[PDB]
RNA sequence: CGCGGCACAUCCACCUUGUGGUGGGUGUGGGUAGGGGAGCGUCCCUCAUUCAGCGAAGCCACCGGGUGACCGGUGGUGGA
RNA sequence: AUGCCGUGGUGUAAAGCGUGGCAGUGAGACGGCGGGGGAUAAGCUCCGUACGUCGAAAGGGAAACAGCCCAGAUCGCCGGC
RNA sequence: UAGACGGUGAGAGCCCGGUACGCGAAAACCCGGCACCUGCCUAGUAUCAAUUCCCGAGUAGCAGCGGGCCCGUGGAAUCCGCUGUGAAUCCGCCGGGACCACCCGGUAAGCCUAAAUACUCCUCGAUGACCGAUAGCGGAUUAGUACCGUGAGGGAAUGGUGAAAAGUACCCCGGGAGGGGAGUGAAAGAGUACCUGAAACCGUGUGCCUACAAUCCGUCAGAGCCUCCUUUUCCUCUCCGGAGGAGGGUGGUGAUGGCGUGCCUUUUGAAGAAUGAGCCUGCGAGUCAGGGACAUGUCGCAAGGUUAACCCGUGUGGGGUAGCCGCAGCGAAAGCGAGUCUGAAUAGGGCGACCCACACGCGCAUACGCGCGUGUGAAUAGUGGCGUGUUCUGGACCCGAA
């Protein structure tokens, strides 16, 4: 009757200015101590979804 | 707009049950029996087409063997004499004028003896 | 008339009718399967049961500001191409020439040289806006 | 773009002009189509109705207990397969009326009478009446004289002098108003009968 | 392979040198799940026209036709 | 040896890649070669193989015959190789 | 002003009932109209320091446990319940999402209050791209009936002669039913087993074949036998047509030969000794709702598109500019803006802004073409409706438990 926004997946992902969706590149939360820098500057960001996870994830945002 | 499906199925049940009268059984009677029998039936003509053309060319062989044996020659030299000497006839006139004319199939085996080489070497 | 009204060839599609007879779509009608997908539709939520991919990442950093002051922009540059000759405008002329809605408070953006003598009325101009309006002979408001 | 025709015991007065709008707007009668169905829809009442399961009275129970008859296990002697049971997937009282736009519509409007005013088959008229005493008789001699087509529109306006009075009764005659004025009928009547009132007052509103 | 008859795809010479059609050359036309395209038949509403107590539908039989769904003709029945 | 990656040339019709709509499939079988587990077993079980076929492929051969060999059916022919 | 609709032996504006329109009433109920009856005020309203009292109590608050709110006790205010404790009366309390100070809004613990709102047992009026006897109400037919159950409860089936009954007088076979003839009727090829009369199913007759022979019950090749149809040797009675027939054509049937392992579902695999189906006729499964999400085909208009509820009208027609989306992005956000975020830095980078075969004039050039707007006329976009496919929330393809 009125199409239901998933929460979740609204609250994780971003539609940039054009058609592009921004996860988060963030198993960069619990343990930051082993990881070298280098594997943080790998995981910190915002990473434009790839194709074999975007037909859903926008069906997710909708 | 209820529709009442009675026409639009009995147009395809007589279709079946008139295209399958004379059939001993369930057959040419009832509808579904005779629409199993229908696949059957259009799938054995379809391979009687083709199986015809082959069997017809068999007989047309068989009889032409016989009228050259009566000729004292085998089949498979009068057929390389006819095809030597370039006769373009083929089995099915070859085996007609075979029943017909005795005397014209006697002239092509004579042609064929005309047209072998010489032996079994070659 | 009426007996001469057709649409354009190329609207007006056929339905697609699927459990009609094994010749367009037959029985099972696209879910060819004895799966759970032929009786039912699995979401797409579920993914098998690994975590699916809006439950593995991470919720987006920060928060929402509830007083976000969203404004409505319009280009300097294309505040030129709305006036040519100008001279004279103000947000309610924006939104009578129809260059952004009512109900509004307003930038002024600052692509393109603004090469029309003109001065605007609006809120909260931006740098490269009160550079070149104030360049045009015009200048900035609030 | 010109004309205007007579009234009974006359010949001849008026003689006027119409707006660009009546004429020269291209029929387009893909949009004209569109639209007269999206009317055609709006016509329909849409009360056909069935009881599916659920509606259907009793059958509440399951009769025969899974296993151990011999039957087939069915679980509600209103299940669709049988008798008296459900329709499945069944008309239900729809209300469809398509919502298409001001601009579709008008433009489909104006594009019809466009075609009749180029074909001129538009009669534009002073009253269509005797008068003051509705009277069927003269009305009918000036439209089947007026018009000498089957089908007829006539667009009067709210004033019942012989107009949407005495021209009813009349078959292939329809009366309008100037401006529940629409396409299905303009194109379902062949002459397009105005009353100079009725035309000036639409002119005048869709300027 | 020959000889005929359909169909699809690319290509040119063309008609109005993209729509849609003429000629051709080449390739192609097993098919399940499934995908696309094109279609038959039932019934209801409108516009157009048309047949009908001289006989409508329905039904039955025969004779034809379409590449398929299916279509038409004719007679019998019937009586809107 | 093969296979794999690249480049260079010739040949080849849709084959390729990008991006969408719509799917299905995710029980595979045997057969050839290469191997595991079996017992130097299985119509065994599990793998590899730009290997095949059945799956989903009819016709001919194999007595009969899903998987073997020949061959991939657009329809017709009482024509040929 | 009547061509609505329905009936009359067919399809009726003019035969009938009616309609359009107009009349229409005692009494009733009710709209409402005037007089009577009742309900006030015999100035403290103003301005006044403010001398004082009052402004709804086991209530508000606070703590405990819960409910409820988007708010799942979380940090939660506002509101509501139950238990303790428990206030003030305006310089009081209450709220403004803990709380505090200032600033605002209002005065809870009395009660009352039309409208727009939903609703349908009921009567009137109407309509339908609603069904038309397996449908549509379970219920057209004695219907919640008959029957089922102790009971709560469940719960059917069953319509059609004909225009008019003119419903077959009369004889005949029969004990009757039933028929035959007669007659009614336009039709009995409408007989109270009745409109039309399907198929399965059950017979009667007739052409073929079949009692030495296997064979998913057919197909192909095929002799013959019967068929109607016919060209002729023919009879020249052709001044009228067919006989035993020859050529020929469809149609029964088919002696005989070869080929050939039913349909479905499901399966690596089925003719399968796997599932399901005794047969025929009727019914049974992918629908629709939403200014839904996505993609696309087509169509309006154009940096726009579009209205929602609603207001006017009677054909779905005209108003309705709230809103929605498009118009600028970036960032946690403050913010900033064709930029924006990180950072110390633009160095990078992440996201987003911008496109010619040449100009105008120049920076420079080895033939180079990167640069700017004005153009040589630089290049396009959405939004709304309609079909389509998929998806969402709805039983949502139908059927089926324990």
């Amino acid at each position: 009757p009125k199409a239901k926004t998933h929460s979740g997946a609204s609250k994780r992902f971003r539609r940039t200015g054009t058609g592009k969706i921004v996860r988060q590149k963030a198993n960069r939360r619990h343990l930051l101590e082993h990881k070298p820098s280098t594997r943080t500057r790998r995981l910190d960001g915002r990473t434009v979804v790839a194709a074999n996870d975007t037909k859903r994830v926008t069906s997710l945002l909708n | 707009a209820r529709v009442k499906r009675a026409v639009n199925a009995h147009k395809k049940r007589r279709s079946i049950l008139k295209a399958s009268r004379g059939y001993r059984g369930q057959r040419s009677r009832l509808y579904r029996k005779a629409k199993e029998q229908q696949l059957h039936s259009l799938n054995y003509a379809y391979r009687d087409r083709r199986a015809r053309k082959g069997e017809f060319r068999k007989l047309w062989i068989a009889r032409i063997n016989a009228a050259a044996r009566l000729n004292d020659i085998t089949y498979n030299r009068l057929i390389q004499g006819l095809k030597a000497a370039g006769v373009e006839v083929d089995r099915k006139n070859l085996a007609d004028i075979a029943i017909s004319d005795p005397a014209a199939f006697t002239a092509l085996v004579d042609v064929a003896r005309a047209a072998l080489p010489e032996d079994v070497n070659a | 008339k009426l007996h001469d009204l057709r649409p354009a060839r190329g609207s007006k599609i056929a339905r697609t009718r699927v459990g009609r007879g094994d010749g367009s779509k037959g029985k099972t009608a696209g879910r060819g399967t004895k799966g759970t997908r032929a009786r039912k539709q699995v979401p797409v939520t579920f993914e098998g049961g690994q975590m699916p991919i809006h439950m593995r990442l991470p919720k987006l950093k920060g928060f929402r500001n509830r007083f976000r002051t969203e404004y409505e922009i319009v280009n300097v540059g294309d505040i030129n191409r709305l006036f040519p000759q100008g001279g004279a405008v103000g947000v309610d002329d924006l939104v009578a020439k129809g260059a952004v809605r009512k109900n509004a408070l307003v930038k002024v953006l600052g692509d393109g040289k603004l090469t029309a003598k003109v001065d605007v009325s609006a809120h909260k101009f931006s740098g490269s806006a009160r550079a070149k309006i104030t360049a045009a002979g015009g200048s900035a408001t609030e | 773009l010109k004309i205007d025709v007579k009234t009974p015991a006359g010949k001849v007065d008026g003689a006027i002009e119409l707006p660009a709008e009546l004429f020269d707007v291209p029929a387009n009668i893909a949009l004209m189509h569109q639209v007269v169905t999206a009317q055609r829809a709006a016509a329909r009442q849409g009360t056909h109705s069935t009881k599916t399961r659920g509606e259907v009275s009793g059958g509440g129970r399951k009769p025969y207990r899974q296993k151990g008859t011999g039957r087939a296990r069915q679980g509600s002697t209103r299940a669709p397969q049988f008798t008296g049971g459900g329709v499945v997937h069944g008309p239900k009282p729809r209300d469809y009326s398509q919502r298409t736009p001001k601009k579709m519509i008008a433009a489909a409007l104006r594009g019809a009478l466009s075609d009749r005013a180029r074909n001129g088959r538009i009669h534009a008229i002073t009253e269509l009446v005797e008068g003051q005493n509705p009277s069927t008789k003269s009305a009918r001699a000036f439209l089947a004289s007026l018009t000498e087509r089957k089908q007829v529109l006539v667009v009067i306006g709210r004033s019942d002098e012989a107009g949407a009075k005495s021209v009813r009764n009349l078959p292939g005659v329809h009366i309008l108003a100037p401006d529940q004025l629409n396409t299905y009928d303009v194109l379902r009547a062949d002459d397009v009968v105005f009353s100079v009132e009725a035309l000036n007052a639409y002119i005048a509103a869709n300027t």
